[PDB]
RNA sequence: GUGAAGAGUUUCUUUACUUAAUCAAUGAAGCGGAAUUGGGAUUUAUUUCCCAUAUUCUAGCGUUAAAGUUUCUUCGCGAACUGAUCCGCGUUGA
RNA sequence: GAGUUCAGCGCCUCAUGCUGAAUCCGGUGCGCUCUCGACGGCCCUUGAAAAUCCAACGGAAGAAUGGCCUUG
RNA sequence: GGACAUGGGUUAGUCGAUCCUAAGAGAUAGGGAAGCUCCGUAUGAAAGUUGCACGAUUUUUCGUGCCUCCUAUCGAAAGGGAAUCCGGUUAAUAUUCCGGAACCAGAAGGUGGAAUCAACACGGCAACGUAAAUGAAGUUGGAGACGUCGGCGGGAGCCCUGG
């Protein structure tokens, strides 16, 4: 017990050496961490243009959810059963009746980046969701304009992953509702309702606003403290 | 000896039975017990009168 | 996801070894550099019986390319005897002459007739 | 014509001396001990450098951050002796062998081997028997006006160190070489510039000044600024020339 | 690229920003901001106007943690917190 | 026991054999060559690097016990 | 006959090369150049080999555990460097062969004294000494490792000299 005692470090300036703490903020990065962080840093700042601007501002949680909910039941098939239904197909036209009486219509949320645009264009896309993360922008940043000018309520959300995940592939840029049953139109209704209450009524508005231009960190904390005196 | 050489003997024929034997003379070994008693016993009459 | 170093490393991976789907060659080659190929034929010079007579050590002539561990070998798997030393020689005319010492027991000149140069 | 002796020395025969050179003469980097409070460490050993006439401080220090000692090439400044103790930061003492921040000096200080930016670790004063004056300060966008041994005015920011004191090595150059072979001796340990053949003993495709059936330039020394590599050779940009008695 | 002033439906000058671009240093090693902390004057005072630092030593050593509330259960040089305050759009400076 | 010098016997002599001794005691040096040791002078000239080897500070780690076989 | 012809002759752990690095050369990253190629050598690179036992029947280098300024190579038969001498031998080889007598480096590991019924030896007032006298990282120090000239002193060999 007596031997027991404390041996405490100073840990100043030129008193013993400093231990091993974080250092993760002075880490030099390898090259491509530093430039996605730098990408990031740049798209935050470096005014963006309304077209580009309009992204960034998504649905929010429970809309999304809600949506996402509505949305998985309507998934366009996979494989295996794809292959169950062509089975079931070859037994029945030997001797039963065609498609007419043994499979009925799909009921599915359709996808495919030229396939939306032409639903949209031809009027049959009752919603479209637009994944706000597309590398390359162009591929959708004429997407709302066009929903606008068409008449169809569009939503922007996350994670084109997983819109994707719904379709059972890698990513899916942007998704399209046409047909649901007669049961749930209530519920799309709704979901359409707050859909337009955010993007559709907003995109004069929007079509005026430029997003960016924040500098951030040190250079706000300066302008705080001179803007205090 | 050659640098080599010094391998081939015996430990004590290497050195010199005493702290820092065979790396520091015996008047830098004293020179440095002397110091160092005498910067520690500085450092705590620096403490001791601070306090 | 604490650093306590500023320089960045690259992590360790699995790093797994080599599986072909097929041996690139078909057959392995059969063991270049056998006891036959040690071994060319002695040397029956004057010089060379001087040394086998008085010295018990037997002058081989032996290919460029072999070493005194792969002539002590190939001594004792043709003639059955053990070699004690080695002295390896290049003569001018670019061949390579062996100095084969044997130990008491065994006797150059009986080895020699039994091979039959002599 | 024929390339010069000046375009010639672009390197090649004409690169530095540097085998027994014992290492560059940079204070220190710029760390956060000589940042916000200062570092102390021990010299010990004062050596000669080969083609410098100042003597270079071999000094240790603490590595504040891992179980290690750091080995300097301090220029010494008089008076330093081995076994002695330098001070390195902001919250240094003002005495000789010390490295303090530039502005953190009083002004009409003198000091030696100073910085013209925050880490260059010295630039200015280095020479033996040269130092700076510290002229004034200015807080408003903090800048130092310093004398530089050639008289020049020099504004650097007001954190740039420097060593007090002066260059070791005294004046040098009040010492006559009386000899060829000091000159030879000197220059040999420096760089292959030495001897100098004058451009008027020279034929004319060797040197602008060569030719001519007496050693004559034939036209003006005093080049434009903007000359030819290979013309610029002589007064270069002479503002003026010849004998002066007496001006600022 | 972005903004503020002077001027005879328009841009000439200087005067601000940094991410473009440039330079320097380094093992991209402590950049910026918040809570107590004692002076400090607004004041029958309220962090409201202000920022404060641990090593001067004599040619010694200084690393592989000690001490602490408390968790198996206290076979342990056991696992975490703390000792080493928290946070972050920036490796630092020009 | 080597080597050297000298002296005899085999005498076709052969693997060249055998038998005898001495190889000892002292000295010298501004001598020559090499080397080592302690010094002095000169430099605005201060007169390589690395492989490799050694030593130190420091304490990581270790397990015998029936007062006697047994291990690190 | 150093000519012509026919045969023979060069034997190494200790001699050198091989190892290291110098001036320098030169890949790689990266950047130029239409290109042949040029610059560049921790350079603006995710540039990794060393150190502990976490698990394991049991007295041992493999799967993981968080590391920390490692780093291409080539470049000296006069630089640095582990270690051999004597006698003899061939027509021609000798620090290499023979006889005798040694030394160095690496690999594994039979004793033995010491000390422990509990920790890893003693002696000297000191310089320091011994037959051993536990020692992982990390750090530090030393050797390698150094100019030139002049005189002085010692040793070896040679020269000289008395029996």
């Amino acid at each position: 017990n007596p031997l027991f005692v404390s041996r405490p470090r100073s840990f100043g300036i030129g008193q013993d050496i400093q231990p091993k703490r974080d250092l993760s903020r002075f880490v030099k990065w390898p090259e491509y961490i530093r430039l996605q962080r730098r990408r990031k840093i740049l798209n935050l700042r470096l005014k963006v243009p309304p077209a580009i601007a309009q992204f960034q501002k998504t649905l929010d949680k429970n809309t999304a959810t809600q949506v996402f909910k509505l949305l998985n039941k309507y998934r366009p098939e996979t494989a295996a059963e794809k292959k169950q239904r062509l089975v079931a197909e070859a037994e029945a036209v030997a001797n039963g009746k065609s498609a007419q009486d043994v499979s009925k219509k799909p009921y599915n949320v359709k996808y495919g980046l030229n396939h939306v645009v032409a639903l949209i264009e031809a009027k049959k896309a009752k919603l479209v969701l637009i994944a706000s993360d597309v590398d390359p922008i162009e591929l959708v940043v004429f997407l709302p304009a066009l929903c606008k000018k068409m008449g169809v309520p569009y939503a922007i959300v996350k994670n084109k992953a997983r819109l994707g995940t719904v379709i059972h592939q890698k990513t899916a840029a942007v998704l399209a509702v046409t047909e649901v049953r007669e049961e749930d139109k209530n519920e799309l209704a709704s979901i359409v309702s707050a859909v337009d209450a955010n993007f559709s009524a907003k995109y004069d508005e929007s079509r005026r606003k430029w997003g960016g231009g924040i500098m951030g960190g040190k250079t706000q904390a300066l302008l705080a403290k001179r803007a205090k005196a | 000896l050659r640098p080599r050489e010094f391998a081939r003997l015996s430990h004590n024929q290497k050195k010199v039975q005493r702290a820092y034997g065979g790396c520091l003379s015996a008047n830098a070994v004293k020179d440095r017990i002397v110091r160092a008693f005498l910067i520690e016993e500085q450092k705590i009459v620096k403490q001791k009168l601070k306090q | 996801k604490v650093r306590t170093s500023t320089t960045f490393r690259r992590p360790k991976t699995l790093q797994l070894s080599r599986k072909p789907k097929y041996a690139r060659k078909s057959v392995a080659h059969a063991p270049r550099l056998d006891e036959y190929k040690i071994i060319v034929n002695p040397i029956n010079s004057e010089s060379a019986m001087k040394k086998i007579e008085d010295d018990n050590t037997l002058v081989f002539h032996v290919h460029l390319k072999a070493n005194k561990f792969t002539i002590k070998e190939a001594v004792r798997k043709l003639y059955s005897v053990e070699p004690v030393k080695i002295n390896t020689l290049i003569r001018p005319n670019g061949t390579k002459k062996a100095f084969v010492k044997l130990s008491a027991d065994a006797d150059a000149l009986d080895v020699a007739n039994r091979i039959g140069f002599l | 014509g024929r390339v010069i002796r000046a375009q010639r020395k672009s390197g090649g025969i004409f690169q530095a001396h540097t085998r027994l050179r014992k290492g560059a003469a940079q204070l220190r980097t710029l760390d956060f001990a000589e940042r916000h409070g200062y570092i102390r460490g021990v010299v010990q050993k004062i050596i000669h450098d080969p083609g410098r006439g100042a003597p270079l401080a071999k000094v240790a220090f603490r590595n504040p951050y891992h179980y290690r000692t750091d080995v300097e090439t301090f220029v010494a400044t008089e008076g330093m002796y081995t076994g002695q103790f330098v001070y390195c930061g902001k919250n240094a003492a003002l005495t000789v062998g010390n490295v303090l921040p530039v502005g953190e000096m009083p002004e009409g200080t003198i000091i030696s081997n100073v910085e013209e930016k925050a880490g260059d670790r010295g630039a200015l004063g280095r020479s033996s028997g040269n130092y700076v004056i510290i002229v004034g300060h200015d807080v408003d966008t903090g800048k130092t006006r310093v004398k530089l041994p050639s008289g020049a005015k020099k504004v650097v920011p007001s954190s740039a160190r420097g060593v007090v004191g002066i260059v070791a090595g005294g004046g040098r150059i009040d010492k006559p070489l009386l000899k060829a072979g000091r000159a030879f001796h000197k220059y040999r340990v420096k760089r292959n510039c030495w001897p100098r053949t004058r451009g008027v003993a020279m034929n004319p495709v060797d040197h602008p000044h060569g030719g001519g059936n007496h050693q004559h330039v034939g036209h003006s020394t005093t080049v434009p600024r903007q000359s030819a590599p290979g013309q610029k050779v002589g007064l270069i940009a002479a503002r003026r020339t010849g004998l002066l008695r007496g001006a600022a």
